[PDB]
RNA sequence: ACUUGGUUGAUCCUGCCAAGGAAGCACACUUAGGUCAUAGAUUAAGCCAUGCAAGUGUUAGUAACUGCGAAUAGCUCAUUAAUACGCUCAGAAUCUAUUUGGCGGGGAUAGCAGCAGCAACUCUGGUGCUAAUACAUGCUGUUUCUCCAGAUGUGAAUUAUGGAGGAAAAGUUGACCUCGAGGCACGCCAUUCGACUGAGUGACCUAUCAGCUUGUACUUAGGGUCUUUACCUAGGUAGGCUAUCACGGGUAACGGGCGGUUACCGUCGGACUGCCGGAGAAGGCGCCUGAGAGA
RNA sequence: AUACGUUCACUGUGAACAAUCAGGACGCUUAGAGUAUGGCCACAUGAAUGACUCAGCGCAGUAUGAAGUCUUUGUU
RNA sequence: GAAAGUGAUUAAAUCACGUUAUCUAGAGGAAGGAGAAGUCGUAACAAGGUAACGGUAGGUGAACCUGCCGUUGGAUCA
């Protein structure tokens, strides 16, 4: 459903005299089935939209669930200090855009890509969620 | 901020060609061309310091343009032009042909060499497209535009050149069984059978096989695939490839 | 024991560490610069116009007169006592003349008998005092 | 000059950026084409790598197409009644992308007969065609391209804009 | 892989202070010879007389014009506390003179000739001509939009390419040197030297710096750019960072390869470092020419 | 129904990534250095290797240490 | 197909406010250290001639004194 100003429009289609594009993203994960039936667009999305994936791929637990199909992640990694023989928990909130396709709930841990810039923040695209329930907080290294 | 700039400084010159720390700060840059700057060997440091003929500097800029060097059937006037791995130099006046190609450990030789192996040269396929009708073409190590190529001409094939016509009569296929001399890296300059093929997913490994039986692996894009099975289409060097170990 | 020891934990130690440094007078006295306001400044040598000469004597048990001038530097504009040392010397140095001066020695501090002045003179008028009170070398 | 540059601002955290160095002619704005309509006229302008990118300022006509039917006519444009963006464009109608203006079709309406007398048509067209002016989209980059042109505006977007106008 | 003098009448301790070894600036006294290396960084990124440092002629463009160069090299460390530098990736979001390989298809001025003006300069006015691989002319592609298909290629593109339509000139039209050979254009794709955009991440003190942030954080549409993005302008939400140290302050802070000290662990220094990358030309700021400059 | 049935950390192995430092060869008259130099008949060479090194990448091994495991009833 | 004009934008420069940091003048005030065998006491070390010492309140030239409550490092391991 289109509420703004401007019609929202499914680019690389013509009604002609519905129907959906949806696309194969690879490296190997599944392009889910709520994709193909449900009415959103979003160009931003890897798999309705025009993001191609590339490059590295993250994993980390959700933090927020607050902006319009934009979530936050921390990817959580030891540090080895050479001196002290000895490692220390750090961490680095990665902001990341999701399609409406997924449900993502707070603090589950997700899968995802970087793409070309989306914004000042935003460089990743959610490819794969797992659940988890029920929090975060949990420190977790994958 | 940095532009394309002239002054190459030995130090910073590759260790591949063998310069004296000493005799001077700077180096012979190469001019552009068909090699990069890392891999290639221009033909001012050519005849320095390896057949050793001119003495100075002065000298080597001299028998080039009198035009009795020939990189590959051209004159080349130019000089400090690079050339690098399987490229034929004919040379005017006591006329002798070589094939540039590496050692063992990496580092350049130069090879005196019968004249009808020395028509054609070797060129592998990097990146294959579509391009003007339909029509399949190729670039090669090189950057020859080899257009009009046929069928079963994929990524990682070599196609044999005849130089004299711009044709490519054979295509030596990327498989397992089939040798391939390593180009880059650690593993520079040796020859080896290929046992395994390891596809990785995303950005894949490729694993070896001397005649002595050493084991040793590689990117993809490091091998050249010299001819088919044991027996290659090339006259190889001393020792061939096979580097000593004690 | 006394201490955080465990595989994770080197972000105590790291941090603990630093915080202990400021007990070391060492590292607090280079930090804190701290130096500047010295009539060194920090240098080891300094030059310029002397004033007068006075005599300052030594504390217990020690009984002697010390007789160090009075110079004025030639980049702060600042005054201080700096000694003279071998017997004559006072009579060599002359009123009003340029002057090198030096530290005492002691890497700061005050040093022998004498207390307040941390400083010797070196040179006068570009010649040095060991060829002056030698007599290998002149002054008009 | 006007810059394209970012390093200025603040970060994600809220931090005081701070300059290393001058403005550099790597990421160098220029002005708005700002494209009218009326009077063709076009200025060329230098860039990166030689090249020109001709800006567009002030427009009178427009290579338009009949998406469903397969034809596309030189056709002149005579105002802007609606843009997304900024009600602004509407004032003094301004030629951007995605811009709502009425053509008045002229060809078009030849076009079907010297055709027909198969063409079948839409209920919502033949309110708009007794008129003489087809509501229609600018798909082009008036100032990068030089050129505006674009499809005319038809089936569930022709409902949802024209509530818009209304 | 090292000890010794100093609190006591004497003792054993804790404990520093000295002594002791190295280098790196400076002062000093003294001095047959050889090779080799370095030398106005520390303070004043303060100021400068004079001389010189970027010009460029081939048997083959015609003193000038024309073509390319001058954006490199050289110097310095004042900014900069991570945006720079390093090290991993990435371009499916880009530009690229020159080389190299493919694919292509007549009139008007400069010196020269002449008349003048300034205290002065590597400033010129005005008339009288003539040059071309300079400039303009001229016997299917490029750019962009719409639609139908979407490869033998990729981890993946409704991508590459093909076909059917319209437009536009922003255009490929060997109008060419030297004696059958050498050389020079024009355009498009690649290539090469690179450039430029983005990501992850590493490290100097400070809590007598605990809250900071309004284009600030997301979204949709546009402008602009070589492209992507609050880079900038709109409409809609109210978000982002922080005790795993945000934000603020300090630096006698250019970063790195590394250098000095050492039994190991470390620790101090890093203008230079015989190299790499960044920044700056008395202080800001702006701009033309060009493949490339905020020179 | 002859390959598939948790990933990491950690270990081994493999890829990837100048000078200096360590270290091999060679009597610069020696040394610090340098990349040479040695054979009277046209020949033979050498310019290795390791460290620089944390992160990121692959296969193999599972002792230790983690995560994986929505149950007043879970999975196909 | 130049100058002049008008409106945009990036704006040096100067004028002015406000903080802010480093330096720096000040009659006086109140401390701290150093040095001369000054003056006034003699508080502490012995049951130091009222055992000392901690917290706190008041007082007096100065040390110190006294009140309330602690400790033994007491002069008692009873």
């Amino acid at each position: 459903v289109q509420t703004e100003r401007a019609f929202q429009k499914q680019p690389q289609l013509f009604l002609a005299s519905k129907q959906r594009y949806v696309k194969s993203i690879g490296l190997k994960i599944e392009t889910p089935k709520t994709a193909e039936e449900r009415e959103y667009i979003d160009a931003k999305c890897p798999f309705t939209g025009t993001v191609s994936i590339r490059g590295r791929v993250l994993r980390g637990v959700v933090v927020s669930t607050k902006m319009r199909r934009t979530i936050i992640i921390r990817r959580d990694y030891l540090q080895w200090i050479r001196k002290y023989k000895r490692f220390e928990k750090r961490h680095t909130k990665i902001p990341a855009h999701i399609s409406p396709a997924f449900l993502v709930k707070e603090g589950d841990l997700v899968t995802v890509a970087e793409c070309r810039p989306l914004s000042k923040t935003v460089h990743f695209n959610v490819i794969h969620v797992k659940p988890a329930a029920v929090d975060k907080r949990q420190f977790r290294v994958f | 901020p940095r532009c394309q700039r002239f002054h190459l400084k030995r130090l910073t010159a590759p260790h591949h060609w063998l310069l004296a720390k000493s005799a001077g700060k700077f180096a012979s840059h190469p001019s552009t061309g068909p090699h990069k700057l890392r891999e290639c060997l221009p033909i001012n440091i050519f005849l320095r310091d390896r057949l050793k003929y001119a003495l100075t500097a002065k000298e080597a800029v001299a028998i080039v343009k009198r035009r009795l060097v020939k990189v590959d059937g051209k004159v080349r006037t130019n000089y400090r032009y690079p050339t690098g791995l399987m490229d034929v130099i004919g040379l005017g006046k006591s006329n002798e042909l070589f094939r540039i190609i590496y050692d063992c450990k990496g580092r350049f030789c130069v090879h005196h060499i019968e004249a009808k192996e020395a028509s054609f040269k070797l060129l592998r396929v990097n990146q294959f497209k579509i391009g003007a009708k339909g029509i399949p073409h190729v670039v090669t190590h090189d950057g020859r535009t080899i257009s009009y190529v046929d069928p079963s001409v994929r990524v990682h094939d070599a196609l044999k050149f005849n130089i004299k016509t711009g044709e490519v009569e054979s295509v030596i296929k990327f498989k397992v069984g089939d040798v391939a001399m390593v180009t880059a890296g650690g593993n520079v300059g040796r020859v080896g059978t290929i046992q395994k093929i390891e596809k990785q997913m995303a950005s894949d490994i490729v694993h070896l096989k001397d005649t002595s039986g050493a084991v040793f692996a590689t990117r993809i894009m490091n091998v050249f695939v010299i001819g088919e099975n044991e027996h290659p289409l090339i006259s190889l060097p001393a020792r061939e490839g096979v580097r000593p170990s004690i | 024991k006394s201490k955080a020891c465990g595989r994770l934990a080197a972000r105590k130690l790291r941090l603990a560490h630093k915080s202990n440094l400021w007990a070391s007078n060492a590292y607090r006295r280079s930090l804190g610069t701290s130096i500047y306001k010295t009539p060194l400044e920090g240098t080891s040598m300094a030059s310029g116009i002397v004033v007068g000469k006075v005599a300052v004597e030594a504390k217990q048990p020690n009984s002697a007169i010390r007789k160090a001038v009075r110079v004025q530097l030639k980049k702060n504009s600042k005054v201080v006592t700096a000694f003279v040392p071998r017997d004559g010397s006072l009579r060599l140095i002359d009123d009003n003349d340029r002057v090198l001066i030096a530290g005492m020695g002691r890497s700061g501090r005050s040093v022998g008998d004498l207390p307040g002045c941390r400083f010797k003179v070196i040179k006068v008028a570009g010649f040095s005092l060991l060829a002056l009170w030698l007599g290998k070398k002149e002054k008009p | 000059g006007i810059t394209r540059m970012g390093d200025l601002k603040h970060t994600k955290s809220g931090a005081r950026q701070v300059a290393w160095r001058k403005k550099r002619n790597f990421l160098a704005g220029r002005p708005s084409a700002q494209t009218r309509i009326g009077e063709k006229r076009i200025h060329a302008v230098r860039v990166r790598g030689g090249n020109l990118k001709m800006r567009a300022l002030r427009l009178e006509t427009g290579t338009f197409a009949w998406a469903s039917e397969n034809c596309t006519r030189k056709t002149r444009i005579l105002n802007v009644t609606y843009h997304p963006a900024d009600n602004d464009l509407v004032r003094t109608n301004t030629l951007a992308r995605g811009s709502v203006v009425s053509i008045d079709a002229a060809p078009f309406k030849q076009w079907y007969e010297r055709q027909f007398g198969g063409g079948v048509v839409a209920p919502e067209l033949v309110a708009e065609f007794d008129q003489g002016r087809l509501l229609a989209v600018i798909t082009s980059r008036p100032g990068q391209c030089g050129r505006a042109d674009g499809y005319i505006l038809e089936g569930e977007e022709l409902a949802f804009y024209s509530d818009k106008i209304a």
